[PDB]
């Protein structure tokens, strides 16, 4: 099959910029390539076919170019609506194959996360379970690492992470990390911590509490 | 009656190009009339015949004409794990031309096509193709509705149904007033013949170079058939349009099928969904009834009448003998919903092998008496066999049975003078509609200007 | 008493004869003033008119050549006679008429040419197998009818050009059957194979080496082949003095004039021979199929009898074409041509079962009428053709010529010929409208108004310029 | 106007089979190829196969040979994708696609059909309040929703009242069951001053529990 290596996997840019997404095929495909757009939580719309041809209805700020095995989608003067996912697809050969995709993201000034830890609820505990939750809210950029420590030692098992899409108001990201232990196991220890590693600081932002103590 | 046969105007193309094989009047966006001329054997780039088209400005002195350029290069596209191929050698570009609004359509009925897939193929066949141009803007498009990407084995496994490989789309052509291009494709569906229709606007907007196989969604094609009466009928050898169902919002199609029903021949009138409204049957086998059709109201009642040419009709003569001379049939359209009947008038040629009825051109109203008139060609007619065109005037009861005027070919033997004809347009703006006559055997076109009645 | 001869009050011997074929003229000097010199011959002698001064031509017909009908068409280099008499002299005076006879014989043991022209598209493969012995078998049956048989062979498929011909892949050009599991010949239009010969095993052996080809559309190019077999006389080998049978076998519809445009061919067929030393029809890809009218013209010109031997599925088609090409015969061919011998024998019988007179170069002012005697001395008026004849039969026609007035040219000849026959009757006509005494007239005669006039045939005529 | 309208989300068990539909709107399904494409968050986009509805001829990626069967009924202007012997990995969104002009292109897309293959029974969520631990000017509470199936759930604060400054994170699959959580932020003076409640509705089991956040 023909492999489609699409780059970059994501980019942070701003309204008005001129940006270019590239696509490289594992062999010549003579312009038999399409470009697609997927808006957050919606279906796909076709942008380009056969290398350079606008799909009916697509604004001309979109343009396609390239030949042989290398192609590019270019968007002149980004509009608010243009922040979404983009994919290339080759149809020189069956099976049709797709690029890995590219996500356009809103650029903004860096911002450290607001960390919050929450011990197991009484209800849960009385049911036999124990979940320690940790929120990391409104940070930028998106790249972040969370580490859980029980009594000072790192813990990896039983961790469940969830991320939101860039926020519509402030253009920041948030994350949720949950550590789940059995009630019994949760009581074998005292100290619970989650460390947030972000580029906005060389020191991990730390938050923790001690069971029983309060 | 009043065409001037003394001061003609001559246009000429390259030797051997068959300049004049087809022609039409063309009006630019300003209403300026020019003449578009097909020359289906004009040499291409590889010193090989591909055909070509010429756009002749009007000048009393005639002369040479600039080319209307179209892409003459063979194309290849590897896509979908297949190899698509066009072959333009001997395609006969300009074997038909027609003008509508400020657009020109020139067809290459013998353009070949093939699709390769590993060791298999569609088969290299003459699907035909049409080229479109808007001269003033330089816009170009193409339309080739019989191109397909099915492999040979699939047709065999499916008993050769819906087989459009030998269409020769563009063999004949016409455009409705609303701008729908209608193509005759006599080879369609394994030589039954088919029609293909699509709005000119959609042809332009859906076309891009290099694609080769693309969808024109508003297009509409006619249908295959299991009825042997249709086999090898060349339905679409000729085509025309007119109003024949009394409802002015529908356009009806007229289709010649000269070898219909074991070469009896036929002409059919259809609605725009290809549903048959009437069928006229040929009178004599092999006469090629349906070779040409014309639509015009000749008796001034506002209802379109139909003329049909059968250029090989053999007339009965003394001593149980038959003489091939050709014949034209006029059918007057009756008031309201009713069948066209027997012919209202039979016109029969006189010169042996003359092919009277090989072309029939509406003239509009030549002598300005309130009735529309026609010209009929006999390309090998006349006392010298060089070719004649005969003018017949309309009248309250149909047409006059005797020609009001006869134009003898000004060209040498073999010119095929009259093989193509077009009338009903006033090219010199003198208030009388004029006649252009193609003589492809001589690579020339003659213009006859109508003058005040003497 | 007075008649139209006298009552008409003529002015000259010439005007007299023109009154009625019964009128006569007296050029005698000694004739009473009141006595008319234009009257019945009986009345002139009755009035003492010198017998030598009587002008009275009589329409007559005398035979000049009257060879007897042959009993056998064998032997000779065609000193055979099948029409009698062969030449006669016919004299007619104004408005008169005369009758004569013609005998026509369908002679026994007349030579025969049979050229077998065969569809070799793929569905005729089995047919090719079953006629490998036809040459000798046909010789056996025809021997009963003629002792001078020649036969020959030619074959056709269709114009070797797209879309009739498969043109891809390249292998398909060299072997059209490639995508099947066999080999067949590259496509050919028409090829001549065996010139007419009396050596019948040459036919068997040529046929055994023939093979089929393959093409795309059902109608075939046989009409191209009929035309060439017809107009390439020398190559096909037709003989001057023989029945010509052209046997056309196919199981399919046929292409016709104006079909060629589907292959980009618009040049009308020129009716000329285009088969050269390679024995293939070289204008196949550049010239349209021939029209029925053109075929008719050439067939008639070369005296070829065309036989459509076709399968049940297209017999009606060819019967209908046959009605548009008079003289053509149709027979039903089985799906493998296994019955083609009897078909040919029956066709030959039907061909020589008719006599049909034809007139050529008949002067405008002459009209003819015919009474036919066919079968058994049964006269059939207003008929000039006999049917249901057998080889050896003889028929005859009574003919009457009627001249209107008197034409400017006093001598014309015309021909009466049976359709398809070599021999004919030449009628040499002489219009006797003048008087012998005119050749000795007297211009500016002392007797005529002091030289103002001319004295001829015993009367004064106004001279030239008056 | 060209629209491809696909059937609704499916919810099936492993080993079973399901048949999706794609109905042409504003056009004849017989006009072009119709393709099917599979999308997953990790694996991305994958071409399954195509069908020419005019004649029923299909092509497939060999990977999907066996599981995928593509069909079409020109009568109901519809095309189908049947999946068999379903598995967890068959969990994804499926799109039907057709070209605009180019015979071979991929220009028009249906809205997509979500497929979820699970053994999980319809289970109601456990809602746990998240009060901070025993200072600043801003305060943050939370709500944990654990062990429910299938999706989705609606989560609000004070019945949609408190809206601004709220984060509800995308559910995540935990051992055949889903877990989701939401955070909210206000000023110290607001809480525990003002009662804040967590409203969670799970229509599937038709349950609308609401936990009020209480300090420790
Ligand atoms: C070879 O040539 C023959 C002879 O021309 C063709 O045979 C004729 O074919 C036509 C068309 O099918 C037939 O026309 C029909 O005539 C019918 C009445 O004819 C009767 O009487 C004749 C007397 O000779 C009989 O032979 C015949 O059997 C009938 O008993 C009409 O009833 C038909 O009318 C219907 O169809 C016409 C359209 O064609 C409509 O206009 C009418 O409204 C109606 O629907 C019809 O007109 C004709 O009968 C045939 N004649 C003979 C002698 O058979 C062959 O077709 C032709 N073959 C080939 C392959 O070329
Ligand atoms: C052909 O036969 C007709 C009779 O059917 C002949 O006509 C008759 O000829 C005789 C001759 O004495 C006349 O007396 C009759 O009056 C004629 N009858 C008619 C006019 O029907 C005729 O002579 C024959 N013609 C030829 C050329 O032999
Ligand atoms: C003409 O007819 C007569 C009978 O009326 C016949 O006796 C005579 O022989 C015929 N003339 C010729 C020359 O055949
Ligand atoms: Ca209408
Ligand atoms: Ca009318
Ligand atoms: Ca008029
Ligand atoms: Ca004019
Ligand atoms: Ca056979
Ligand atoms: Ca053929
Ligand atoms: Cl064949
Ligand atoms: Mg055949």
């Amino acid at each position: 099959d023909i492999l489609m290596t699409q780059s970059p996997s994501s980019m942070s840019v701003s309204l008005g910029d001129t940006v270019s997404i590239t696509c490289h095929a594992s062999q010549g495909i003579s312009s038999n390539i399409g470009w697609l757009q997927q808006k957050p939580g919606k279906s796909f719309m076709g942008l380009i076919y056969y290398g350079t041809n606008l799909v009916d209805g697509v604004p001309s700020r979109f343009s396609g170019s390239g030949s042989g095995a290398d192609y590019s989608l270019t968007i002149s003067s980004l509009d608010s609506e243009d922040f979404a996912d983009y994919y290339c697809v080759q149809y020189a050969q069956l099976p049709y194959t797709f690029g890995g995709g590219t996500k356009l993201e809103i650029k903004r000034a860096d911002a450290a996360p607001t960390v919050s830890i929450f011990p197991p609820s009484s209800e849960q505990l009385t049911s036999g379970g124990a979940s320690v939750v940790c929120f990391l809210n409104n940070f930028y950029p998106k790249d972040i690492n969370v580490k859980w420590k029980i009594d000072g030692s790192e813990r990896q098992n039983g961790v469940l992470n969830s991320w939101t899409d860039q926020d519509s108001k402030d253009s920041t990201y948030s994350m949720s990390s949950t550590l789940t232990l059995t009630k019994d196991e949760y009581e074998r220890h005292n100290s619970y911590t989650c460390e947030a590693t972000h580029k906005t600081s060389t020191s991990p932002i730390v938050k923790s509490f001690n069971r029983n103590e309060c | 009656l009043n065409l001037d046969p003394v001061q003609l105007t001559f246009y000429a193309g390259p030797n051997g190009s068959q300049f004049g094989f087809s022609l039409d009047f063309h009006k630019d966006s300003h209403g300026r009339v020019a003449i578009v001329v097909g020359a289906p054997r004009t040499l291409g780039p590889s010193q090989e015949e591909t055909g070509g088209v010429f756009l002749c400005p009007w000048r009393a002195e005639g002369g040479q004409c600039p080319s209307l350029l179209f892409d003459l290069r063979d194309e290849t596209r590897n896509v979908g794990s297949q190899t698509l191929q066009t072959f333009k050698a001997r395609q006969g570009l300009g074997a038909s031309v027609v003008s509508w609004s400020d657009v020109i359509v020139a067809c290459a009925p013998w353009q070949h096509w093939n699709v390769l897939e590993k060791t298999e193929e569609a088969e290299k066949t003459p699907v035909g193709s049409c080229f479109l141009a808007q001269p003033e803007s330089g816009r170009r498009a193409e339309y080739s509705p019989c191109r397909g990407n099915t492999l040979s084995r699939i047709y065999v496994e499916n008993d050769f149904s819906w087989d459009k490989r030998y269409c020769e789309a563009g063999f004949s052509s016409v455009v409705t007033q609303a701008g729908e291009l209608v193509l005759g494709a006599p080879g369609g569906y394994y030589f039954l013949g088919l029609l293909a229709q699509a709005p000119v606007a959609d042809i332009f907007s859906s076309y891009r170079p290099g694609i080769l196989l693309w969808h024109v969604s508003s297009q509409s094609l006619s249908f295959d058939s299991s009825n042997p009466e249709y086999f090898d009928g060349y339905w679409g050898y000729s085509v025309a349009v007119g109003e024949f169902d009394g409802d002015l919002n529908t356009t009806e199609y007229v289709v010649g099928a000269p070898t219909w029903s074991w070469t009896l021949g036929a002409v059919e009138i259809l609605d725009s969904y290809y549903q048959r409204l009437h069928r006229l049957r040929g009178e004599q086998m092999a006469s090629y009834f349906g070779h040409s059709v014309a639509v015009t109201d000749v008796n001034g009642d506002g209802r379109h009448d139909l003329l049909v040419g059968a250029p090989l009709y053999m007339e009965s003569r003394a001593d149980r003998k038959l003489a091939e001379v050709g014949r034209v049939y006029l059918f007057l359209q009756p008031r309201g919903p009713h069948a066209l009947g027997a012919p209202s008038l039979l016109l029969t040629g006189t010169q042996l092998y003359g092919r009277f009825g090989s072309a029939i051109a509406p003239l509009g109203d030549l002598d300005r008496d309130g009735y529309n008139d026609i010209a009929v060609a006999a390309p090998y007619g006349g006392p010298s066999g060089r070719g004649q065109v005969l003018v017949f005037l309309g009248q309250s009861e149909g047409l006059r049975s005797r020609p009001s005027q006869v134009l003898d070919s000004p060209f040498p033997t073999g010119s095929a003078f009259g093989f193509s004809l077009r009338g009903a347009v006033d090219i010199d703006d003198n208030g009388y509609p004029d006649l252009i006559v193609g003589a492809y055997g001589a690579n020339q076109v003659a213009v006859y200007r109508a003058q005040p009645v003497v | 008493g007075p008649n139209i001869c006298t009552t008409r009050g003529v002015s000259s011997c010439q005007q007299c004869l023109a009154v009625s074929p019964m009128c006569a003229w007296c050029s005698d000097e000694a004739l009473p003033l009141g006595s008319p010199r234009c009257d019945l011959k009986e009345n002139l002698l009755k009035d003492n008119c010198a017998p030598e001064s009587i002008e009275f031509p009589v329409s007559e017909a005398r035979v000049l050549e009257d060879r007897p009908l042959s009993d056998k068409g064998s032997g000779d280099s065609s000193q055979v006679t099948q029409v009698s008499p062969q030449r006669i002299a016919l004299r007619l005076r104004p408005d008169d008429s005369k009758n004569f006879s013609i005998q026509v014989r369908q002679v026994e043991d007349y030579p025969v040419d049979i050229y077998y022209l065969m569809d070799l598209s793929y569905s005729m493969k089995d047919d090719l197998w079953s006629i490998q012995n036809l040459g000798t078998k046909l010789a056996t049956q025809m021997r009963k009818l003629t002792s001078n048989l020649r036969i020959g062979f030619g074959a056709f498929v269709d114009k070797p050009v797209s879309p009739y011909m498969y043109i891809s892949p390249p292998e398909a050009l060299e072997n059209p059957c490639y995508d099947m599991k066999t080999t067949c010949l590259p496509m050919f239009g028409y090829k001549h194979v065996l010139t007419l010969t009396d050596q019948v095993t040459r036919f068997n052996e040529e046929v055994k080496k023939q093979s089929v080809s393959r093409n795309r559309d059902a109608p075939e190019g046989g009409f191209d082949a009929i035309m060439q077999a017809t107009v390439c006389d020398e190559k096909i080998g037709w003989r001057n003095d023989a029945s010509h049978l052209l046997v056309f076998t196919t199981d399919a519809k046929t292409h016709i004039a104006l079909d060629g445009r589907l292959a980009g061919i618009v040049q009308p067929n020129d009716g000329q021979c285009h088969v050269g030393s390679d024995n293939h029809y070289s204008a196949s890809t550049t010239m349209d199929y021939p029209s029925l009218g053109l075929m008719t013209e050439k067939l008639s010109q070369k005296n070829i009898n065309l036989i459509f031997a076709v399968t049940e599925n297209v017999v009606n088609l060819y019967q209908n074409y046959s009605e548009l090409i008079p003289g053509t015969t149709v027979g039903v061919l089985s799906m493998d041509s296994s019955n083609v011998l009897q078909l040919i024998v029956d066709a030959y019988g039907k061909i020589r079962s008719k006599v049909e007179l034809e007139v050529r170069d008949l002067p405008e002012e002459l009209s003819l009428s015919f009474n036919a005697t066919c079968l058994n001395n049964e006269v059939i008026p207003g008929l000039k053709s006999c049917m249901g004849l057998k080889i050896g039969d003889t028929v005859s026609f009574s003919i009457e010529a009627k001249v209107r007035g008197c034409p400017q040219e006093k001598e014309k000849s015309f021909t009466i010929k049976p359709v398809g026959f070599k021999d004919s009757l030449i009628v040499q006509v002489t219009f006797d409208c003048d008087c012998a005494c005119q050749a000795q007239a007297e211009p500016n005669s002392h007797r005529c108004n002091n030289g103002n006039g001319t004295f001829e045939c015993g009367v004064c005529r106004c001279g030239p310029g008056w | 106007e060209v629209q491809l309208q696909q059937s609704g989300a499916e919810l099936v068990k492993p080993g079973a089979s399901v048949k999706l539909s794609c109905t042409a709107s504003g056009f004849n399904i017989k006009d072009t190829y119709v393709h099917w494409v599979k999308q997953r968050p990790e694996q991305g986009l994958e071409w399954i196969g195509r069908i020419d509805p005019a004649n029923g001829y299909t092509k497939y990626d060999p990977k999907f040979q066996g599981k995928a069967t593509i069909t079409a009924d020109t009568s109901s202007n519809t095309a189908y994708l049947q999946l068999s012997s379903l598995t967890s990995e068959d969990t994804a969104v499926y799109y039907c696609v057709r070209p605009l002009y180019d015979y071979y292109a991929m220009d028009y897309w249906g809205q997509g059909t979500s497929v979820t293959v699970s053994s999980a029974k319809t289970t109601a969520p456990s809602v746990y309040p998240l009060a901070p631990v025993c200072t600043g000017s801003s305060v943050t509470l939370g709500c944990l929703v654990k062990g429910y199936f299938p999706e989705p759930v609606t989560l609000t604060w004070n019945s949609g009242s408190l809206s601004s400054g709220v984060h509800t994170f995308p559910a995540v699959l935990q051992s055949d069951l889903y877990t989701l959580s939401s955070s909210v932020t206000v000023t110290s003076s607001t809480w525990p001053s003002q009662s804040i409640t967590c409203n969670v509705a799970h229509p599937a089991s038709s349950t609308k529990v609401d936990k009020k956040i209480e300090p420790r």
